[PDB]
């Protein structure tokens, strides 16, 4: 036996059971620990919230730092010492109603260390490493406690925990035996952990110079698995593991074995992360997570005289002399309504802009504005993408092994702005594939035997530079694309940005910039930060705007109006997806306006955005 | 003892139902078959 | 020679991705789309093994759905050789 183990051990109840702290002005002294026992007993839960700072503030540090130094030798000591803790206060949730296997995620850890930070010295201790969710298993049991059946003295024996290694009962129902022959587990009465594997890349702020993102596959147990989302930022917080590796055996250097008759094991292995506690870094819902401080800010900026002015030009500041392509950004960045109908047609509810310019125009400078700044956002290139890029993709689990899924960039941007950039010089295969799935929102995978349906609903920002690298004056939009006219159909806005030799433009413009260059920030200065907006986004989302009845004729007069003014010649012909895109681009003003029912203005304002898009040749 | 040894003929065919009753979402099924002594060589690939 | 009993009308529907664990050796009832068949193929349903040195084939042993069951010994005349299948005695079911 370990003294150390078992002092530490108890050491760790006795400070759990008196821990306690002044609960800030109210609550007077709360044994914040104890109270929380219960109340988590309230709903039976199975974790149990280990703040680190409580830990550390006691034995003045030392606990923490034992704990923390030697967490998988002690993990089963404060397994027991948990459950002393409960048979003595709050014995009422022990059962399953064999017994819960409460979960100890700890938290509020110091520092994060990064993947390329992982070492080989910290084994076996605590930390926190923030990286991005790319490839997740499926939640397959795991053998915990296993009940086992002897092969010789025929019986049926629990209670046989399941190590990380197979492990069989050596003591046998009827001891005469004593043989380990076939010891067979049954499934009604063996235990198992819910399990997850999740691997994690490296953080593109965190590569180093020149390097690849080096990537780590971690585990997930308990009520913390299917937590993570492919392409979201997230922490980890457990113990580093080693586990078997069998690719590393033509490696360099010397390698790990033994001897007992050879008696020797071929011993290598690699590193990964067993985690505990996982993050992610109606309107209702969207309103109680709403603090009050920020409820009323809404209040003041939700009642505001001028909020679609405003928004405009809190958008894209860096960005000066584009005031239409802010309007379609913001309203991109809204979206609109997904309505289905009862024949089975899913109606479009998404904002997909083509934004064609001139070289040096911003527009590589908008996408890489609302990229980082969308939540589940990703921008790409035309030329260094591909369709196993875009949409999903197979590729193997583990080298030499069986295939599955990759998510693809569409998915990463599932319900997000997708920034494609330079889509023009993006290959004409890859185009038939982003417009096919732009088509149906859904992208199908049907090789190495998976034929999975993947849906993915991403509102599509492409820019593209004129054919020849700069805009011909003759030729209309659609001359100098080198998209199909049924790609300008299904698109909804062209932005069609150009150069003009104006000394006042150019003048300001300069200023602008080198005042940029000039001031690191305060430069220019929006008038709403990236929180306010952000969050304005987020409420005015959890809204539906609905149509007026009266509305509705002015939609119909407009549309004729559309349909008339054209080739009475001019960059999109006027068809029904028109009014369709007139209706889109109406609920995502209104969202704006944060209005609840569609307005003639609604649709003056839309209108007036598709009569300045399309462009006299 | 092979010289004095008689031996026969085995062939393994391979059916396939008709491609034009198929269900459409579904792949086609096939089946495995035998052959021996004087029905090998009795039908070349594609006939019905 | 058999019958069977299918339930309908569960109360509780759990998706794919909530069966989790404690579902297991449970009764539920879940929603999807059919993506793959592989097609009909009998499986063994009611095996008689036989016992070459009993001289003629063993009784119809139930052959249970988690694993194949074997003859280790003959309970008869002790016989390690043969546990073979007759798949002519041997009654199938469908298994898909
Ligand atoms: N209206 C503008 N406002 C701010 N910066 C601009 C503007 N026009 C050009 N620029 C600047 O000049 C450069 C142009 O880059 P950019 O236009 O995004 O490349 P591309 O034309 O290939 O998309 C950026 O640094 C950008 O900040
Ligand atoms: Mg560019
Ligand atoms: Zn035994
Ligand atoms: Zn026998």
């Amino acid at each position: 036996d370990d003294v150390t183990g078992e002092k530490v051990r108890e050491a760790f109840e006795q400070f759990l059971e008196d821990f306690s702290v002044q609960s800030t002005d109210t609550g007077e002294v709360e044994k914040v620990y104890r109270a929380q026992i219960e109340f988590m007993k309230i709903y039976d839960l199975n974790t149990i919230y280990i703040d680190y700072q409580h830990l550390s503030m006691r034995e003045n540090g030392a606990l923490a730092m034992a704990i923390s130094e030697q967490y998988y030798r002690f993990l089963p000591f404060l397994q027991k010492g948990l459950r002393r803790v409960v048979r003595k206060y709050a014995p009422e949730l022990l059962n399953t109603s064999t017994e819960r296997v409460f979960q100890i995620s700890f938290f509020n850890l110091p520092t994060v260390h990064r993947i390329r930070d992982i070492r080989s010295e910290k084994i076996g201790s605590l930390l926190s490493i923030s990286g991005t969710v790319t490839r997740t298993s499926e939640v397959r049991p795991e053998l915990y406690k296993a009940s086992f059946t002897c092969d010789m003295c025929r019986a049926i024996v629990d209670n046989v925990e399941q190590s990380f290694k197979y492990t069989e009962p050596t003591f046998c129902p009827n001891p005469s035996c004593e043989n380990r022959a076939f010891w067979t587990l049954n499934v009604t009465r063996s235990r198992f952990l819910d399990w997850q594997k999740v691997r994690i890349q490296e953080n593109a702020n965190e590569i180093p110079t020149g390097s690849m993102p080096r990537t780590l596959d971690v585990i997930l147990r308990g009520d913390s698995v299917e937590r993570a989302k492919p392409g979201d930022r997230c922490k980890f917080t457990g113990v580093e593991i080693v586990v078997p590796d069998v690719t590393q055996l033509g490696l360099p250097g010397v390698k790990p074995s033994s001897t007992l008759s050879l008696g020797v094991r071929d011993l290598t292995y690699k590193i990964s992360f067993l985690a505990c506690h996982v993050i992610s870094i109606d309107q209702e819902v969207f309103l109680n997570s709403l603090s009050s401080d920020e409820i009323n800010e809404l209040k003041e900026m939700v009642k505001d005289e001028h909020i679609y002015d405003k928004l405009v030009r809190s958008i894209a500041p860096a960005v000066f002399g584009h005031e239409a392509v802010k309007k379609g950004i913001l309203l991109q960045m809204l979206g609109g309504v997904h309505k289905s109908t009862v024949e089975g047609i899913k109606l479009r509810g998404d904002i997909n802009i083509c934004v064609v310019g001139d070289p040096s125009t911003s527009k590589s400078q908008f996408l890489k504005y609302v990229v980082g700044f969308a939540p589940r956002s990703v921008y790409t290139s035309g030329k260094a993408s591909s369709a196993a890029g875009l949409t999903a993709a197979v590729v193997r689990d583990e080298e030499g092994g069986d295939y599955t899924i990759e998510a693809g960039a569409l998915m990463l941007a599932d319900n997000g702005i997708c920034c494609i950039d330079e889509f023009d010089k993006m290959d004409i295969s890859d185009q038939v594939a982003i417009h096919e799935a732009m088509e149906q929102q859904t992208i199908s995978i049907a090789k190495a035997g998976i034929h999975a349906t993947l849906n993915a609903r991403t509102s599509i920002l492409a820019a593209a530079n004129p054919v020849g690298g700069r805009y011909n004056r003759k030729l209309s939009l659609r001359g100098n694309l080198n998209m199909t006219a049924p790609i300008m159909s299904r698109f909804d806005l062209f932005f069609v940005i150009l150069d003009d030799c104006n000394e006042k433009i150019d003048t300001e413009l300069a200023s602008h910039i080198v005042d940029l260059h000039m001031k690191r920030d305060e430069a220019i200065e929006p008038p709403f930060s990236a929180e306010q907006l952000r969050r304005y986004i987020k409420y005015a989302r959890t809204f539906k705007p609905i149509l007026t009845k009266e509305a509705r004729s002015y939609l119909v007069e407009k549309y004729k109006e559309l349909r008339k003014d054209d080739a009475q010649r001019s960059s999109y012909r006027i068809t029904v997806r028109q009014l369709e895109s007139m209706i889109r681009l109406s609920e995502a003003i209104a969202r704006a306006n944060c209005v609840d029912e569609i307005t003639p203005s609604f649709i003056a304002e839309a209108y007036d955005l598709l009569r300045q898009s399309i462009i006299r040749v | 003892i092979h010289e004095s040894s008689k031996f026969i003929d085995q062939q393994f065919l391979k059916l396939q139902e008709i491609p034009e009753l198929v269900p459409v979402g579904e792949m086609p099924r096939n089946l495995t078959m035998t052959c021996d002594r004087y029905l090998t060589n009795k039908v070349i690939p594609g006939t019905r | 020679s058999e019958i069977h009993v299918r339930i309908s009308d569960f109360p509780t529907i759990y998706s794919l991705r909530e069966l989790r664990e404690s579902n297991l050796s449970s009764l539920v009832r879940v929603t999807g789309v059919v993506t793959r068949r592989t097609g009909v193929f009998p499986q063994l349903k009611y095996v008689k093994f036989n016992c070459l040195k009993c001289g003629s084939i063993l009784g119809p042993f139930f052959q249970d759905s988690n694993e194949e069951i074997r003859i280790s010994f003959c309970t008869n005349c002790k016989s390690k050789g043969p546990f073979r299948v007759n798949g002519e005695k041997t009654v199938y079911r469908n298994y898909q």
